[PDB]
């Protein structure tokens, strides 16, 4: 498990070298703007059972073949399933979001993942569908103006956006 | 070309042994057969004239359309209808060719293999030489195991344009 | 790399073409090199031999290519492969003796076998004879070679796996192996499924990993695993004999295990006797 | 490959004593009941085009999933395949009929198949279905009783069925 | 096998094709003269002990310095008399069983393969077994076609033995 | 694993319709003959244990190598487990009978078979001649036509052979 | 294929520096020995049908389950293959004692056999006392004191049962 | 894994005949020769520590790249690793010596042993210089000849090089 802090230490630690002052000033960057990092990770969890609820019902009605009988997401109980991986991958890239870098959401959800839905036949182009749903939902939630101090959040949105990104990429 | 015979010798010769007991057996087979086949091959020769004439028009009866439609490939002009009259006569003089070669060797070398290019690019319907074969195949006035296998060769020829 | 992979010393081209074409003697060497090479090492009694390509051989009226193709479609080779093994099957066979190479994905595979539906088997092996690669790796006077080895053609990396499941060692003939009687690169085949590399038997124990991955973990970890420190490391095992409880079951198998335990396992897995073949990163 | 004489033979040279007057009796009565089974082989070979394509027409109407878009039997290459891969069956069958034996049936066709088609995601079950549609179309053609020197031929009939059978077994 | 019936399928099956009527007429002839092949198979095993030692005797009297030379390859002791009687009993027990498989299909798979290799390497000369194999030929006491299909495959053995 | 009513109401679910009227004949021509199914597997499980010790002894007279020094069957160790495994194999494919469906045999006995032998060094085909031993013997006293009420259980005998060859097949 | 004075390279380039006066000494003595050598490989070559021939017969009168019938030397075909497996192993070896080292030996003969006698089902303790057979002859046949200037020689004949036990051990 | 005598013991069993009395004469002279193996083991276990210590301490120094920052020894828990590894590979060569086989050797060690050095990414040539460095160390200390009674002991020096050799090639 490696944080962006943990990411410039161990790249240190390869050159066998103490951090530059470059480095160093990233690192500050990182930390003076932290509380809007956390606000972010804040929000997002605060909606989470409605980001997925919502995202579910969309992919859904978008492409009905799944939720018909034989398809992948049918029986109730793959359906449960669905539901429960739609939400780890969100539970994920949260992670992924406070620690700053993508290394937690690319080794525990996204490493096997492509495989293992080949294997089990389910559509991975389909989960790619469902997860950029998710993706507009928590950003738009995540970048509403309204509600809390105005400020820049730009470079911060852009990062949520890839890591989602991401994780389409990797399962389609 | 097919004949049994021949496929035997063939199938000893890529294997560069003598012939054996099996061959000599098959071979003796198809000279059983060959009285009836050749009985066959003669009456059908001997009366070849009327079953050509006959078919002609009776593919003239089912498709009137074809010896009234302007065209080269249509029959409506003299040399048209000689033409498919020459037509019916070769697929008769290959029945009786593969009736005395013992299978369809002859039918298969000198037709089946090339007919369907030759029906589009000519366009020669193979409708005509279906109804026609089916004539021959009512008129041949065999009988006994004479008519079946002469009867099983047409088909064949029937099966291949479609 | 060589005594273990199995490529004990295959460094050389074995061209007939020369003034002396027969040259008193290397002639004999190269019809034996074409057995070996077309039969899969078979074990050609001398009556059987195909006398009448010879001849033609050494007259110069046939090239090696001739040769090679006459023995493919005589009634030798279809004994031994062609009519006894499951069509798909026979069509890998056709690509280790003639192309020297493995299947490198499923089109191969739908193109030989319709060529086989419809035309015949003999416009099947007609096909890889005068494919390029035939023509270009080999030259109609140079007897095939196992190319796959060699990556300089152009090829997918699985090829390199896959050629090492029909190869099963120098000693080794298609007819008499392991797995034989059943297609051996067909199930992965269809899901571009690489293979771990079994090597061939060398003066120690040989225990032949099957993997189906009908019961296996996957290649990856796909989660975190137990969650220490470290990333998971998979580890095969063959022969587990000792511990048989009900039968140990399924004997050959696979086990996703975390970095820091991995020692443990291991010796475990030494206890019952099988020798892992591989420990790969998941 | 061996026929029912053939596999007689090599068992016997197993053992490697002399055939017995038994043995003899037995291959006596398959050769007094050969002339049924080449006329059943001839039967079947001559309608083969009509049995497949009849099968298939019915396998499609009781299974429309099969020939709906995103199904197996779609796209009119597999489609193309799936009738080679009854055909073919059928050719194998005649081929174990006409040597009275299943052993190239067991070793060339349905050796394997089973492992082929489940990795393929094909499913067997309905592989099964469309040979049983063979084995009614085929059973129903050879024993006609029509044209020929009528007789009791049910016990060729049964081992026909029993080839169909073991086929539609052995694939799913 | 190179069994008649098998060997049809097998031209059927290089091909892709559905078995055509040449092949069905050749396993019918096969079907046909089973009777016969059948009736001299029994023959030959009802008297099969008789021949096997009449046949010893028979090459023990044609050559005389195989029961005295010493070296494993003569029978000269008794242990080597018990081989020679198992051998040519091999040979009898393979021409039944070709003669029940209408074919040389069993004579090519469990003996003249490699035949040559063998006889090199344990000094068995072939001319003894040719010798013994025409005594079972002018001994077996058949008549008829069931005669010639027999001495066909006697032949055909001795003919692999040169 | 699905039993035979299980399987057709698999089946039927994948595809989303009520049974069919021609299943439900179907289901109801099985239960008319069902107890048929539990004579015969009442029958073979009563003589287990005899089944298993004259294929065996038949086994090792055909093949003598397996009980030769140096062979896969000797040390008297090796020869326990492999009477082990052929009764484990007539257990599963008795368990199969009963049930009507081959799923519980390919889903513990045969699944993943091949792999095991081929690991151990074992000669597959000897395997597949014990199965076949086996298969004789059991068919012949379940079938045995006197001790009970006479009649036609040819099918289910056909069945249980079916079951026997699935098993030989996928050892080898 | 290595050679004892390309096995000594080998190493030497594994580890870089520079060939030292050990290795050096080390290789003298193969040389001042070499005659030796190609004296035991000429005898062994001279000779090399009749130890085959005499082993055959002597294995055969030892294991006659093995040319009984059904056995695998049985039907003419297979001993065919034996004589030439004999041979062959014979032939790697004599290789192995002319280079010196048995890198050859296990290169290309031993590498696959171990498998491929285990899929034919050929009883691989029977080839080993066969190969040991080999042994006593072609080593006594070498060691004959007369008709050859004398001289130590043991420690060539010892090297000679080493490679024909590596042989008997591998295949067994 | 066996030891000499069980080694003989378990090959005439595989084979089947009783102890020749060649193989007696071989393990009488094993056994005349015991005294020399078991001090050898003893003198190399007593002197464990200072074996592995000075081979690491030779290792490191002719191959620097190992300590340096970025190395595979490197990080002081690598390091403690690299320690372990040697002294187990140690250990498990004097459980050979004393057994006199190199079946303990190849049973529990060694094998796995190639490939997991390739996983984790550890050179094995480095890992067969360290075996090699540790066997000049260990042959150096048991063949000592001051302080134990004085004898020939070449024979069994030679044995426990080779036991090094094959681990330190057969890893590498
Ligand atoms: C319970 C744990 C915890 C939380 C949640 C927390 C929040 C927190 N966020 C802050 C700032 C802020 N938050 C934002 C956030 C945003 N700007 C935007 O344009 C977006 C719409 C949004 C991103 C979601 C900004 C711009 C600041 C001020 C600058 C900064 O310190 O990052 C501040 C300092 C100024 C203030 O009082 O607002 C606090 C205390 N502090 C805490 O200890
Ligand atoms: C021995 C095997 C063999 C076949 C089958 C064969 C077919 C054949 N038919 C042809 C033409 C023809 N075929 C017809 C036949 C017909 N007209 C009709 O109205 C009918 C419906 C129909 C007869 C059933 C006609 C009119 C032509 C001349 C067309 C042209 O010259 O363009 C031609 C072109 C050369 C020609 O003018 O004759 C060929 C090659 N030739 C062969 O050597
Ligand atoms: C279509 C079947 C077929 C034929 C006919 C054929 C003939 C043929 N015979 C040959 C050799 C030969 N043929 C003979 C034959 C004879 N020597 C004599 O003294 C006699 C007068 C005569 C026999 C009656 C000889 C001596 C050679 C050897 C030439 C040599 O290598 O120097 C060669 C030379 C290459 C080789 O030996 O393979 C050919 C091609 N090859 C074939 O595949
Ligand atoms: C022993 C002779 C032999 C057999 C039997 C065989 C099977 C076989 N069938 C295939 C395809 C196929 N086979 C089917 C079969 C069916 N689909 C359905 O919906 C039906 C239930 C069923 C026919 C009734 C289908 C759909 C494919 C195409 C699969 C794909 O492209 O993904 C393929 C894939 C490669 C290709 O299409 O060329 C193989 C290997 N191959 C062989 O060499
Ligand atoms: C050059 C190195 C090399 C070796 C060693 C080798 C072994 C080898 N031996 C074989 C056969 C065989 N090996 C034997 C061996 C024996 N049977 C016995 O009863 C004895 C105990 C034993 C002899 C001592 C037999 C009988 C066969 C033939 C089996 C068959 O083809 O059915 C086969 C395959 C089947 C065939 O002959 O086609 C191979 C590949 N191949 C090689 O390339
Ligand atoms: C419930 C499903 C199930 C199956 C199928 C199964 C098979 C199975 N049989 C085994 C052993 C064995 N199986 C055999 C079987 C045979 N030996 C022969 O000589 C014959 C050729 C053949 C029988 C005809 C032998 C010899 C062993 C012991 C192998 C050894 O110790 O090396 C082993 C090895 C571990 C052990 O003995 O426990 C397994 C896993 N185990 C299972 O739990
Ligand atoms: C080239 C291969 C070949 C063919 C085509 C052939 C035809 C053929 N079918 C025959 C009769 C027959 N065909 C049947 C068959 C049937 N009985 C029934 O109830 C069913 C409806 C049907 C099963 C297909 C029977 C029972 C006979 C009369 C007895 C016999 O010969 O088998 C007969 C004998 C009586 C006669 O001359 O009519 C011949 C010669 N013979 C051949 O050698
Ligand atoms: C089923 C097919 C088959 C055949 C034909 C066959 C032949 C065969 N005969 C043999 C030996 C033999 N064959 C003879 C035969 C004879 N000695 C004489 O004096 C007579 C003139 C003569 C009778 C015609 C003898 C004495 C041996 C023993 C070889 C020996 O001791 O060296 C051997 C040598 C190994 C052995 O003893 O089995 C083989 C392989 N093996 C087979 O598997
Ligand atoms: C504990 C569970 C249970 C069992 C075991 C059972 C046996 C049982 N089997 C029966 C019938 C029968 N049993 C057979 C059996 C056979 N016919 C043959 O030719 C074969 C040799 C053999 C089958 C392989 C037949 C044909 C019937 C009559 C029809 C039927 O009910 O299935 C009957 C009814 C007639 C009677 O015997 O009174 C019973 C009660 N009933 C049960 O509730
Ligand atoms: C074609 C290439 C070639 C070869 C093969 C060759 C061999 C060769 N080895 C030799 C030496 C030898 N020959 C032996 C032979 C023996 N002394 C014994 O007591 C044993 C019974 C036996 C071991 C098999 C010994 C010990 C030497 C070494 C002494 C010397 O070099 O003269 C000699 C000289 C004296 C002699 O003939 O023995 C020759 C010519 N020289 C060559 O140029
Ligand atoms: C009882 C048999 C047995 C052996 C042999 C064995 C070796 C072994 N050494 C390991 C680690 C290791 N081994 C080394 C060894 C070395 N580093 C170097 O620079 C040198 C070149 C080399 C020593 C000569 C290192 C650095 C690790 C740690 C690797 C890591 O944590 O990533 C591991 C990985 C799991 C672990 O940390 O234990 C194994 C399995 N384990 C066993 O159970
Ligand atoms: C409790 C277990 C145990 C041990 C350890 C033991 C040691 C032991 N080592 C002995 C001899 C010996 N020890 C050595 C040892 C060596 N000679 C050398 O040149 C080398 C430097 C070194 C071996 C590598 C030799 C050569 C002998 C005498 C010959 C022999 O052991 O057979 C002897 C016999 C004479 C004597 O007392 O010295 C004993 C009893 N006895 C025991 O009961």
């Amino acid at each position: 498990m490696l944080d962006a802090f943990a990411k410039v230490v161990a790249q240190a630690d390869a050159r066998g070298e103490f951090l530059t002052n470059a480095q160093f000033d990233a690192l500050s960057n990182l930390v003076k703007e932290g509380n809007k990092r956390l606000d972010a990770v804040n929000r997002i969890t605060s909606n989470a059972s409605t980001i997925v609820a919502n995202a579910a019902r969309a992919l859904f009605a978008e492409q009905p073949q799944l939720i018909q009988p034989g398809g992948n997401a049918y029986t109730n109980r793959r359906m449960a399933a669905c539901l429960r991986d739609m939400e780890i991958i969100l539970r994920y890239v949260t992670y992924a979001i406070l620690a700053g870098d993508s290394s937690v959401l690319d080794d525990r959800c996204l490493n096997g993942l492509r495989e293992t839905y080949q294997a089990l036949g389910t559509p991975g182009s389909s989960v790619a569908v469902a997860i950029q749903k998710m993706k507009d939902a928590a950003i738009a939630i995540a970048n509403d103006p309204n509600g809390i101090t105005p400020g820049d959040c730009s470079a911060l949105m852009s990062e949520i956006a890839g890591y989602f990104d991401r994780a389409a990429a990797a399962v389609a | 070309m097919k004949t049994p015979i021949t496929e035997a010798i063939a199938a000893a010769d890529t294997q560069g042994r003598f012939l054996s007991n099996t061959e000599l057996q098959a071979v003796d087979g198809r000279f059983k057969r060959a009285v009836a086949s050749m009985e066959a091959a003669r009456a059908l020769t001997n009366n070849a004239q009327s079953l050509i004439d006959g078919a002609a028009q009776a593919v003239y009866q089912k498709f009137p359309y074809t010896t009234t439609m302007q065209g080269s490939q249509y029959a409506s002009t003299p040399e048209g209808k000689a033409k498919c009259a020459r037509d019916i006569g070769y697929y008769l003089r290959m029945v009786t060719y593969c009736l005395v070669a013992g299978g369809t060797g002859p039918m298969d070398e000198y037709l089946i293999a090339g007919l369907s290019e030759i029906n589009s690019t000519f366009d020669l319907s193979p409708s005509w030489y279906i109804e026609a074969l089916k004539y021959i195949k009512a008129n041949h006035g065999l009988t006994g195991q004479a008519a079946v296998e002469a009867n099983a060769y047409i088909d064949y020829a029937i099966n291949a344009l479609s | 790399a060589a005594s273990r992979l199995g490529t004990s010393a295959f460094s050389d081209a074995p061209p007939v073409e020369l003034r002396a074409n027969w040259s008193e003697e290397d002639l004999e060497t190269v019809i034996r090199a074409v057995y070996r090479q077309v039969l899969g090492n078979d074990y050609v009694m001398a009556s059987e031999r195909l006398v009448s390509a010879e001849s033609l051989l050494r007259n110069g009226k046939i090239t090696v290519r001739e040769f090679v193709r006459a023995v493919a479609k005589s009634e030798l080779y279809k004994e031994k492969f062609l009519y006894g093994n499951f069509q798909t099957r026979v069509i890998e066979l056709n690509y280790k003796h003639l192309l020297g190479r493995a299947p490198y994905d499923e089109s191969e595979v739908i193109f030989h076998l319709d060529l086989y539906e419809n035309e015949g088997f003999d416009a099947d092996i007609d096909s890889y004879i005068d494919s390029p690669e035939y023509t270009n790796s080999f030259g109609d006077w140079v007897v095939p070679y196992y190319r796959g080895f060699n990556t300089q053609p152009g090829q997918k990396t699985v090829g390199f796996n896959r050629i090492f499941r029909l190869y099963r060692g120098y000693a080794n003939s298609d007819r008499a192996q392991a797995e034989g009687s059943m297609s051996r690169l067909a199930r992965d085949l269809a899901t571009n499924r690489a293979n771990t590399v079994v090597p061939p038997s060398n003066s120690d124990t040989a225990f032949a990993y099957y993997t189906p991955s009908a019961d296996v973990p996957p290649r990856a970890c796909l989660g975190g695993s137990f969650g220490e420190s470290g990333r998971v490391y998979r580890i095969e095992v063959a022969g587990i004999r000792q511990p048989g409880y009900p039968g140990v079951r399924r004997s050959s198998t696979a086990f996703l295990v975390p970095y820091e335990q991995l020692s443990a396992k291991m010796q475990q897995l030494q206890r019952t006797g099988a020798r892992i073949i591989s420990v790969n990163p998941a």
